[PDB]
């Protein structure tokens, strides 16, 4: 079964850091481009970072571009987000979201309000 | 909330299934194939005169 | 509280998974390894059906195994006499963006719909002799992905609304709504008894539904990605499922489990459409890479390939007589395949 | 009589 | 569906009339149309056919050089321009629609007819009349010179009922297919050369003349008809 | 100088061009996706080149069998054979030139009236233009090869070649102008291939037809002259070069598209 | 072939003749997909072209210079786009309307554009960018509480290109902002496609009547580019 147990959140001070981790199970992880997605309180479901299935290509929103490192362990089927310089605007539930289909470069629906290949979500609260 | 409560109710409904062995399932599917092999034109191509698509 | 419900959901999921693993005594591959392999299946494009102006999404054989609807995003249904290649009807559509059609088991009606969420029911046996819309089944809130008639008065529908509905065409109303999915419902196969159906729905899950009870009886979840295609095995006790994950999977209803995966390393693209042969021994799967593979459903071997289309394959119907498989593509062509002996 | 390749291959 | 025919009446030998058949309540352009005529105390005779879109026209040799069949699809109307008329042409002329596709029912609607008074396979219905009682099961035989069973497998006999003051109504097409409005009382079968129409529980609405017809090849030919008398 | 192309090479070029055009024609006849107007004109071009190649093949074959002493026609019955085969060649030449013009006009309408293209160039109008081309080509070729001793024939046929060269140049140069405008737009947003293609089209066109129509012009310019005589010695080179365009135009236009390559592979 | 079978072939040929008349209309019509978020004002682009020339798809059909355009605004669908979007392989273009003023949703619009662009079935479909609501962009830059560099750190490095042709009286900050937003979409547009499809940015407002002219010109230059590519001229 496709499941995405996102983890590693909690309370943190401004300027602190968290390593979000996402254990991927049941979907041959390294065929799929992987994303981190976000929902601030009362906001829409912002995308925040993307990593290709090889790890060789990466992107960020710019609002996080220097501050967030997306990382990927294909052998341990684990997605990482080293978010290293946090600020209150980063306070959100963080969702590990898989790209829909393997080998695709596009990921249409990773921000869709309901979307099946996305984790339960990790609360990150920045004081 | 209510989505997770109804998901729990659905998963209770699906937990109670009287599941059969996978070996018996496989035996049933192959028995059906063996019972329908001659009746299958794709598996056993019928004579060209019986095939309506080239007669 | 939500966390307690999530924990109960995880517990019941583990109970289901354990009951499956407990009844996984042996794989289908182990039981069928003694079976003599099917030979190289060669099918020979006995007909190419031409007249659609655009991509075809869908087809459905008549029970007569001779008439064939295909729906094209041209905005036409064509009724084909397969034995002659004759066009029996060309039906103008109110919306071009058709994505499903069904031919009724009586052949009295044809249905279609698509990006306009209406399911239009077209009356072929009309005393005025023109085909006309008999009912616009309106109440879906997202695109109509698959339709299948149970009877001339009853149609089950699947939508981009994460839903299925059974309609009474006399009234134009949902007599039952099926609402347990979470992704776009993409394909729908009626059971041979028409009492059950399975739908695959962009959540890598298949669900067994009871048409009368209105309830999901089983959820099958072996797929990694969007199930684009679903087909009951002719016994009605198993069904096959083509995914964006480039695999086909055969699920038994009763063992509640994936029996086999149909995948090969050379195949890296979604399965577009799935049909069994009349015996179930041949499992045909259409792919995004312009061709249709034939799988031994029991041995999971590629028995053959239907490499004759130029664009994405989109739909794949086997005659109820089993005499041919029809293949539709985005190239507007509609190819009918048998073989020879 | 002469059967020339093409026509007009030689003047007049 | 309505077909209503005009332009009949008295005309002299050698004269000319344009029969006009007007179509309403159906997709006239999509139907092939036939003229079938009936001499006053005689069986049906096919006259002319005009295909959908006029692409094919056929005539009986009794009219081939001398009648012309035409249609105005925009006006939903059909014409039979008759010329060099003869006593032989004294008949009720029925305007008959037909549509041709797999599973179609040709001849499924017949107009009320227009009467003109001028001042090849054989279909045999070996019994001209059967005296019958209500509730009886009656079989009307028909025979064809050639086997109407075509290699496409359609055994091809048509069956019509003309009630005493009505135009003919299709009961059964291509040997065995029951027409949409017609009671399951009626059932047809045959070898291809020999045929029967069974009528399993006669009602009074089943009295009339029953005509068998072939549609294997033109010219289309009708049997003499079998009258049923209650 | 005299390139002195012998019958053997002439026949070999004619047969290889026969095969190439028969392949292009057969592929368009089989694959009904290629029943579009532009592929219709490509098929009609390849058929004109087939008839050129086959006519000149039959002509060298006839001359070889006569020179071998295997054929014993004479006077009128041989002149009528030479006349009809030369009508076949001249008609298939004029048709090939006209279908190169027609491909240029199709391409031109497809660029500059792109949105109205399927409203302007259609299978009815394509088939009508094709028929009008073959008809006019046979009419004018029968006129020219009957009146072949008349200056106005040679002059009209040269003026026709110059008209096709002017047409095809104007059309494809304007298409290259719009390609370069689009390449500048692309560069402006993003911040010679078409010149190469124009050079292949207009170059092979001029290099293969032009020496023949140059000969025909020089006849009108030189009923006797020593330097013109040298070019007259080369007429077999000029006909072999016409067959060479019959070879290369399948590559320029038909296998210029992947669908033709697939369709040739499928056979 | 029997008389009925012959007549059924003749009906098939009558149908094929009607289907050819429909082929003529289908190829004379140019199909457009209108995409854009709820902020984008695509509804106002529709209203403009409608006036001046549970349903799941809204056809707008409009005509410019005797050329018929059918523009499909996706109607009442879920926000899971990836399946119905495959229907629009074989549109002439996708009109992608962006709210240039909504910087916090401009990255969302960029991810939508990048997904549309990189989709396997749209690999051949060119995109008409309506960078819309340019009045509100100008206001948000002049009344400059909202700083693009808060959302796009590249903007502090970005400098207006020599390409830029700002309208007279436009402040160079409004030019630098709008052309930055354009180039943020173009850096996606230029990263893949091998020339199979191209991107056509326009700066638009609701008051613009010329949006139909823009679409006409872009469709012209798309079909031109496609054919010049088929001819190995481009
Ligand atoms: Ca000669």
């Amino acid at each position: 079964q496709v499941q995405l147990q996102e983890s590693g959140g909690g309370l943190v001070q401004p300027g602190g850091s968290l390593r979000l981790s996402c254990a991927a199970s049941g979907f041959t992880f390294s065929n799929y481009k992987m994303n981190w997605v976000r929902q601030a309180p009362g906001k829409g479901l912002e995308w925040v970072s993307d990593i290709s299935q090889s790890g060789a290509s990466i992107s960020y929103t710019g609002s996080v571009k220097g501050r967030f490192t997306i990382s990927r362990d294909n052998a341990k089927n684990t997605l990482y987000l080293q978010m290293n310089s946090l600020k209150p605007e980063d306070t959100a539930v963080y969702y590990c979201a898989r790209c829909p289909a393997p080998f695709t470069r596009d990921c249409f629906d990773v921000t869709s309000t309901t979307y099946a290949y996305r984790g339960q979500g990790t609360q990150v609260t920045v004081s | 909330i209510a989505q997770a409560r109804k998901l729990v109710e659905q998963l209770k409904m699906e937990a109670n299934i009287d599941r059969i062995k996978v070996s018996k399932a496989a035996a049933d599917l192959m028995a059906y194939c063996e019972a329908h092999a001659k009746e299958d034109p794709l598996l056993t191509p019928v004579p060209a005169s019986e095939n309506p698509f080239r007669e | 509280e939500l966390d307690q419900l999530r924990q109960e959901a995880e517990q019941l999921k583990n109970q289901i998974r354990d009951a499956r693993k407990a009844c996984a005594d042996a794989t289908l591959s182990q039981i069928t390894n003694n079976i003599d392999p099917v030979g190289r299946i060669q099918m020979r494009t006995r007909r190419t059906l031409r007249g659609h102006l655009a991509k075809i999404y869908a087809m459905h054989w008549g029970t007569d195994s001779r008439l064939l609807v295909s729906a094209s995003q041209d905005g036409k249904l064509i009724i084909w006499d397969s034995y002659t290649t004759n066009k029996v009807h060309a039906i103008p559509l109110r919306s071009s963006w058709v994505m499903t059609c069904a031919y009724a088991p009586s052949g009295n009606y044809v249905a279609c719909g698509g990006l306009d969420n209406i399911c239009s029911i077209y009356n072929l046996k009309t005393r005025e002799g023109n085909v006309r819309v008999s009912r616009e089944l309106a109440g879906h809130t997202g695109y109509l992905s698959c339709c299948r008639f149970l009877d001339d008065n009853q149609i089950v529908t699947s939508s981009g609304d994460t839903t299925c509905a059974l309609w009474d065409i006399e009234t134009g109303q949902q007599t039952t709504t099926f609402t347990g999915h979470t992704g776009d419902v993409m394909s729908l196969s009626l059971a041979p008894d028409t009492r059950l159906f399975v739908s695959g729905a962009c959540d890598a899950s298949a669900k067994l539904w009871d048409v009368r009870e209105g309830m999901c009886r089983q959820t099958f979840t072996g797929h990694e990605s969007d199930i684009n295609a679903i087909c009951f095995f002719p016994n009605g006790n198993a069904f096959a499922t083509g995914s964006d994950d480039a695999t086909c999977r055969l699920f038994d209803l009763r063992a509640d489990q994936e029996l086999m995966t149909y995948s090969h390393d050379n195949i890296i693209c979604g399965i577009t459409s799935v049909s069994f042969s009349k015996s179930g021994r041949l499992l045909l799967a259409g792919y995004d890479d312009f061709n249709c593979n034939v799988w031994d459903a029991l041995k999971a071997d590629r028995a053959g390939v239907l490499a004759g289309h130029d664009n994405r394959v989109s739909c794949l119907g086997v005659t109820d007589d089993g005499m041919a498989v029809a293949t539709g593509s985005w190239d507007s062509f509609l190819k009918i395949w048998n073989g020879s002996s | 009589y002469s059967l020339e390749h093409x026509r007009w291959g030689k003047p007049v | 569906v309505q077909l209503v025919e005009s332009g009949g009446g008295l005309v002299q030998p050698g004269g000319s009339r344009k029969l006009s058949c007007s179509a309403s309540g159906f997709a006239f352009s999509s139907f092939g149309m036939h003229w079938v005529r009936q001499a006053p105390e005689k069986g049906l005779e096919w006259v002319a056919y005009i295909s959908s879109g006029s692409g094919t026209i056929y005539y009986a040799d009794t009219v081939k050089g001398r009648f012309t069949i035409s249609r105005d699809d925009p006006k939903n109307t059909l014409f039979l321009q008759m010329t060099s008329l003869r006593s032989e042409d004294t008949a009720m002329y029925y305007c008959v629609r037909s549509i041709y596709y797999y599973g179609s029912s040709p001849f499924d609607f017949w107009g009320q007819g227009t009467t003109l008074t001028v001042s090849d396979i054989v279909m045999t219905q070996a019994t001209s009349s059967v005296p019958v009682t209500p509730g009886e099961s009656v079989s009307i035989s028909c025979r064809s010179s050639k086997s109407l069973l075509h290699s496409n497998g359609n055994t091809y006999l048509y069956w019509f009922l003309q009630r005493p003051g009505q135009s003919p109504q299709l009961l059964i097409y291509r040997m065995s297919n029951l027409a949409s409005g017609v009671p399951d009382r009626f059932s047809g079968s045959g070898s291809g050369t020999a045929f029967t129409l069974t009528i399993s529980r006669l009602e009074a609405e089943d009295v009339g003349v029953y005509y068998c017809m072939q549609h294997l090849e033109y010219p289309l030919t009708f049997g003499a008809g079998t009258k049923l008398e209650l | 100088l005299e390139v002195s192309i012998s019958d053997g090479l002439f026949l070999s070029l004619g047969l290889v061009s026969l095969v190439e055009n028969a392949l292009v024609v057969a592929t368009i006849a089989k694959n009904r996706n290629l029943h579009s107007p532009m592929y219709c004109f490509i098929c009609c071009l390849a058929l004109s080149d087939l008839l050129v190649s086959g006519s000149n093949v039959l002509e060298t074959a006839v001359i070889l069998l006569l020179e071998a002493g295997a054929l014993v026609a004479r006077a009128a019955v041989l002149q009528q054979l030479d006349n009809v085969i030369d009508v076949i060649t001249c008609s298939s030449m004029l048709s090939s030139l006209c279908f190169l013009g027609a491909i240029a006009v199709d391409r031109y309408i497809s660029i500059f009236y792109a949105l109205r293209y399927h409203s302007i160039v259609t299978l009815p109008r394509a088939r009508r233009a094709v028929a009008a081309i073959w008809v006019a080509s046979v009419v004018f070729s029968t006129l020219f090869i009957a009146y072949y001793d008349h200056v106005a024939v040679l002059l009209c046929l040269v003026v026709f070649f110059l008209a096709m060269l002017v047409l095809m140049a104007v059309l494809y140069v304007h298409m290259l102008a719009r390609a370069c405008q689009h390449a500048q737009g692309i560069a402006r947003l993003h911040k010679l291939k078409g010149a190469v293609t124009l050079t292949i089209l207009l170059g092979i066109f001029f290099l293969c037809w032009g020496p023949f129509f140059l000969h025909l012009t020089l006849i009108v310019l030189c009923p006797e002259h020593p330097t013109c005589g040298c070019i007259f010695k080369n007429f077999n080179l000029f006909l072999a070069l016409i067959i060479c365009n019959a070879i290369i135009d399948p590559l320029i236009y038909a296998f210029h598209s992947q669908e033709l390559r697939r369709t040739l592979k499928e056979v | 072939l029997s008389a009925e079978d012959k007549a059924a072939v003749e009906r098939s040929k009558m149908i094929e003749k009607q289907l050819q008349k429909d082929k003529q209309v289908y190829r004379a019509t140019h199909r457009l997909l209108l995409l854009g978020a709820d902020n984008s004002g695509k509804s106002t682009i529709v209203k403009q072209m409608r006036i001046y020339h549970t349903s799941g798809i809204f056809e707008t059909k409009f005509q410019v210079d005797k050329v018929n355009f059918h523009m499909f605004d996706v109607g009442a669908q879920r926000d899971e786009r990836r399946k119905w979007i495959q229907c629009f392989n074989d549109v002439t273009a996708i009109i992608f309307v962006v709210d240039s003023s909504d910087y916090n949703r401009l990255q969302e619009a960029l991810n939508d554009f990048k997904s549309i662009w990189n989709n396997r079935w749209l690999r051949t479909i060119s995109v008409i960018l309506f960078l819309n609501k340019q009045d509100l962009l100008a206001e948000k830059v002049l009344a400059g509480k909202s700083k693009i560099e808060d959302y796009f750190p590249e903007f502090a490095r970005y400098t207006t290109p020599e390409d830029a042709t700002p309208e007279p009286g436009e402040d160079p900050r409004v030019t630098r902002a709008k052309y930055f937003i354009r180039d943020e979409f173009l850096r996606i547009s230029t990263a893949s496609g091998d020339g199979r499809h191209y991107c056509y940015p326009h700066f638009t407002c609701s008051v613009d009547t010329e949006n139909a002219r823009r679409i006409f010109n872009d469709c012209r230059d798309i079909i031109q580019r496609m054919h010049l590519r088929q001819y190995e001229l481009l």
